[PDB]
C-alpha cells in the first residue's frame, strides 16, 4: 500500500518540476511566450512527463 | 519580420509566415528603381 502510494506521490510530484522549460505551468508557458519560442519550452515539460 | 513564426505591425496584420513554413526569404534594395503607391497597414480587428 505504501509502495503504490509513494509511487502515485512521485508521480503527481513531477507534474510541479520545470525539466529545464521556463515554468512548471503549463500556462505560464502559454500566456508569457508566443507560438514560436513557447512549444520549445513546452517540449521540454513532455519529454520530462513522458 | 519577414522569418517564419515572428511578431510586429507587418508579421502580424499585414503578412504573416507559419512556424512550419518550408522555403527561404530574399530580399533587395529598391531605391534606385521603385514614392507612395507602397501601402502597408497599421491595425486589424
Amino acid at each position: 500500500v505504501n509502495q503504490n502510494a509513494q509511487a502515485l506521490n512521485t508521480l503527481v510530484k513531477q507534474l510541479s518540476s520545470n525539466f529545464g522549460a521556463i515554468s512548471s505551468v503549463l500556462n505560464d508557458i502559454l500566456s508569457r511566450l508566443d507560438p514560436p519560442e513557447a512549444e520549445v519550452q513546452i517540449d521540454r515539460l513532455i519529454t520530462g512527463r513522458l | 519580420q519577414i522569418a517564419p513564426g515572428q511578431t510586429g505591425k507587418i508579421a502580424d496584420y499585414n503578412y504573416k509566415l507559419p512556424d512550419d513554413f518550408t522555403g527561404c526569404v530574399i530580399a533587395w534594395n529598391s531605391n534606385n528603381l521603385d514614392n507612395y503607391n507602397y501601402l502597408y497597414r497599421l491595425f486589424r480587428k
